[PDB]
């Protein structure tokens, strides 16, 4: 096995990744739908702003 | 229909998105008289017709068996 | 035709034809969204969730919740909220109506034009109404003259009516209900540290409020029967999993509605409120409405709370002078249902918004039209 | 045209259209080679061989095993395996259908990477998609929400799905798959002391683990009847050669994977990890996985787990709510069968992979574009 | 006489008089136990293994964990390692100081009422203290004023502390520490899958947690340096055996407290719960806040988290008007050293509990006596 598994796993297995997650996606939408603070401030502002 | 357990509305839902704004020729039936709920209006050769839901989606479903027939060979008839 | 209202009293949410007894069903203006990535393919995808549907949905969902303090937070949500309950519950279109709208008193005229801008152009509808909450409860306690105290979902209130008139400069209004109190209450549970937050599980704890909650008669006294008995104890199941057993922390609760420092605020009470708004009022009505009290909706479901006002006022009043509270049985519909009354009677035929002002002038219409 | 998919979940490999009941054939996944000199000169020296064709070639061939831990181990050997399987049971070109992969979860990218440059360049292939277990498991049972148990050759999951989504947080993924425990079951067997250790010597124990497993019911209990009985003890020959007849030995396997001592770890066990994920997720859904409790493959195979695993969760559960398992029979198809409807619907037209954007972006699409 | 003080703020524990600078030794409160038949019989056995020599001793123990979420677990475990901690560093007799107690706040009434009852009960001990931590923060810092961030081994904090009094309505509390996190990191180094499971091994990341991390400065920019650049990438040993090299892997780790998506949750983060804890405290305050902002220990250690916060905190501010925060070199010790200043003061001589108290009455003094 040393030969076998390791002439492979150390070899490839160093270099693993890369990609803009989709589920970092998922946490970006996730975060828009949760920043309170932004959406519900902007909208009262936006509206009580205009008074008549 | 493979799908399960679950309710012709799900797909209503489905053909909301999918169609109803989408494919012009099929429409939402308007009101119309003689009927509890009609689902689908689409245009015709004939002219324009419109048509209803009941929860019949696994009527059309075929179930298999080799089994059935499998056995039935063997029998006398 | 016919003539339909809807209640917008925070909370589950209330809508119904004049002269029916009862709306016909009612949702709690919960929405909600997906949480997590959608894996059923098979799934079709919905990115928005109200009502019952949700509450049943809600594990992955996460809720927003569209009315801060009696506030309403977000437009385009109410709309998903208002088309939903017309065509799923009512079967109606926005023409069949003329349609009634339910409003905390003495609160940013952007509700008003906002409103009333998105129903007259977004549905369109023969005819509108904004209408304030104290008004409904008299007619529907049908007392011309009181005072009202409805702490709903939403901000709480004091106002005195007397008889056919508004007196606003009397009038007291509060960010002090229910919700924000059983958010205040996790900070108690976490003494028995069963602790969770988020909005679902913050809702588990309606239950309870249903349940659980009674009135503190004396607070003192509770204390002592405290450190006396465990029958002040009692023994209640997840609504799935363990069973919880809860101790003064059920009758602690609402004795912040009397001392407001547990989430710290300086209004001195509703009593207190309530006694100085009078004190404001003038001389002679006073009699009338230390006879004619009245209560309504989320808060005052409680059993017990009445009892414990009238010690108050019988601390604050001249004892020598007739005292009593009115608690209806029907308190938390009791809106809606004086919405039917107010739906009824044809002078709003007179009084109605109609389209046509809508077109010839703007929301401004309604600020000096309505109260 | 018309849609095929490769099962490569680990044990015998199955690959099958859409739309047929059950794959064509299925193979092992075994790799072996020769290990002495070719003397008879009339034979054609293949120099590596694979499938039932080295199953029966096996004694002078030696075995390599492509894939441990779920993870693939070397890949130009799978190459091999795969272009074999094609050709030979297939009789099936690259171009001939969209072609679906069946991963472990929560595994190193690498797989995802390779395997999709081999496949797309080494074979063309119109479509390809990977898909995570649990999900088949689901919609071959046909419960929206779930949890699955399904401990397969490698490595061994818990994940509760719920209705149309992940919880990749909730997830267990563990390396107790049923070949280690085979590889442990020679340190029990040299106490009977008929003893061989090399790969085949070790695939021969698979037909025991067949034959002779059962679950047991209760460890102490089966103890007590170890001391009293034989009809414990069963009666099994060689494969060819001598008569075999063996104890505990059999039911005491099982138990390793409720204590993952006897190959000594921590990781509480099955029903522990189980109880641990779930209390991990959150509080109102978990009644459903109470009901909806679901189990697969070559492990559960084994008469009796079902039982003492509901016996460990009335241990763990509160009694109070609803408990049952699902334990179908043909479990371990159950993946490709669950992915042959997963090749049914249309959607995947929408969401497959095609060569085009394995032209203008890596194997980094699959990262974003799959789970 | 002298004046002794324990931190019990979890991860390494920390314990030293009043006016030495900074404690005399720390200890993890890792415990840990046998895992295998003691087989050296010349080996005397011991059953229970905690601190360094068991950090030493680890790969045969295998490990409890005292304090879950800052509660602590199991009593007994406690009074061992405590009981260890005296005698074995601190060659100290309960009777010989006042002892003072470091709490979690707002968190359940048990732990203060068992762990008095034990140290005035097994231990025996002059006079007795449990403090929160922000206010020792406050103290080091030297601000009466502030508001305070600390993420330790255990659950995290927001409270703003005025100067003189506290604001407990006002306080948010987290359970996010670094540990979950960690737990977290496996799910994402099966990535790279190199992939140890147990609690030692777990701990092992502890040192990477040390050298390699860092915090983002911006995230999609950074994962645009992540597609450019290998700089972002480190190369690293086992703390024996191999070369280990992590790429964004590092750096996506401290964004959780931005984004405690990677393990679901909803609670807006750090600094959106904190801006959030503002809004609810009183308007004119929060100028000095915006000046006075204070962070401490295990989590802020990392290089960086000031900065982004202070972008953050320029998004959620309105710019008109000052930011800062204070990122002292000492956080992780802070606590203890504020102790030592608060052991220091007479008023304790009036403050401290006594023993009479609990001879004429029970735990109970405490809640009252104590915050
Ligand atoms: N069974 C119950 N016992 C006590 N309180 C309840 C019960 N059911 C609902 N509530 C509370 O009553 C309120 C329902 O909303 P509502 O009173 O209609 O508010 P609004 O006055 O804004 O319409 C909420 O605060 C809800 O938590
Ligand atoms: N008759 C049987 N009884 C019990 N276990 C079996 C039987 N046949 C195969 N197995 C085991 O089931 C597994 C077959 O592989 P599989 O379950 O498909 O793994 P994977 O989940 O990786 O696809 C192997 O562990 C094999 O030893
Ligand atoms: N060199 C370091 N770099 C970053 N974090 C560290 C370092 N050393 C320890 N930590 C973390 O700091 C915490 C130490 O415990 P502590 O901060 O005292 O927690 P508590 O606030 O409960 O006392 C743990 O989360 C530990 O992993």
């Amino acid at each position: 096995x040393x030969x076998y598994x390791x002439x492979x796993x150390x070899x490839x297995x160093x270099x693993x990744x890369x990609x803009x997650x989709x589920x970092x996606x998922x946490x970006x939408x996730x975060x828009x739908x949760x920043x309170x603070x932004x959406y519900x401030x902007x909208x009262x502002x936006x509206x009580x702003x205009x008074x008549x | 229909c493979m799908f399960p357990k679950a309710t012709d509305t799900s797909f209503k839902n489905k053909l909301y998105e999918q169609h109803l704004g989408k494919s012009n020729n099929f429409q939402k039936p308007k009101p119309a008289k003689g009927k509890a709920e009609a689902h689908f209006s689409l245009v015709h050769y004939a002219g324009t017709v419109d048509y209803n839901i009941i929860g019949w989606l696994d009527k059309n479903k075929d179930p298999l068996n080799e089994t059935v027939v499998g056995l039935y060979q063997k029998s006398g008839l | 035709t016919t003539a339909l209202v809807c209640d917008n009293g925070s909370g589950l949410v209330k809508a119904g034809f004049a002269g029916d007894d009862a709306p016909r069903a009612v949702f709690p203006s919960i929405v909600g969204r997906p949480r997590h990535q959608g894996v059923m393919v098979g799934m079709g995808q919905k990115d928005s969730y109200v009502g019952d549907e949700a509450q049943s949905k809600r594990g992955i969902l996460t809720l927003k919740y569209p009315i801060e303090h009696g506030i309403i937070t977000n437009w385009d949500d109410m709309e998903k909220i208002w088309h939903h309950t017309f065509y799923n519950e009512l079967r109606v279109a926005p023409e069949e109506h003329p349609t009634l709208l339910t409003e905390a008193p003495l609160n940013p005229k952007a509700n008003r034009e906002k409103m009333t801008q998105i129903m007259f152009e977004t549905f369109n509808v023969p005819a509108m109404y904004v209408a304030i909450q104290a008004v409904l409860s008299l007619y529907a306690s049908g007392r011309t003259t009181g005072i009202v105290l409805d702490s709903g979902d939403g901000v709480t209130h004091n106002v005195p009516i007397y008889e056919g008139y508004a007196l606003p400069h009397a009038i007291m209004r509060l960010d002090l209900a229910g919700r924000d109190l059983t958010d205040y209450l996790m900070k108690i549970l976490t003494e028995r540290g069963y602790s969770f937050v988020t909005t679902a599980e913050r809702e588990i704890v309606r239950d309870i409020k249903e349940k659980l909650c009674y009135v503190a008669l004396d607070f003192e006294n509770e204390m002592a029967t405290a450190a006396s008995s465990s029958s002040l104890e009692k023994s209640y199941e997840l609504p799935d999993g363990q069973v919880i057993t809860i101790g003064n922390e059920r009758f602690r609760c609402p004795e912040t509605l009397f001392q407001p420092s547990f989430i710290g605020m300086e209004s001195a009470g509703i009593h207190e409120t309530t006694y100085n708004s009078i004190m404001k009022c003038d001389i002679d009505i006073r009699k009338d409405l230390y006879a004619n009290n009245v209560m309504s909706g989320g808060t005052t479901m409680y059993p017990g709370i009445a009892d414990r006002m009238q010690k108050e006022i019988t601390a604050l009043a001249p004892s020598t002078m007739k005292i009593k509270i009115i608690a209806p049985p029907e308190r938390k519909y009791s809106v809606w249902i004086g919405g039917s009354i107010l739906a009824s009677l044809s002078t709003f035929q007179q009084m109605w918004i109609t389209k046509q002002e809508y077109d010839e002038a703007g929301p401004s219409i309604v600020h000096r039209k309505c109260f």
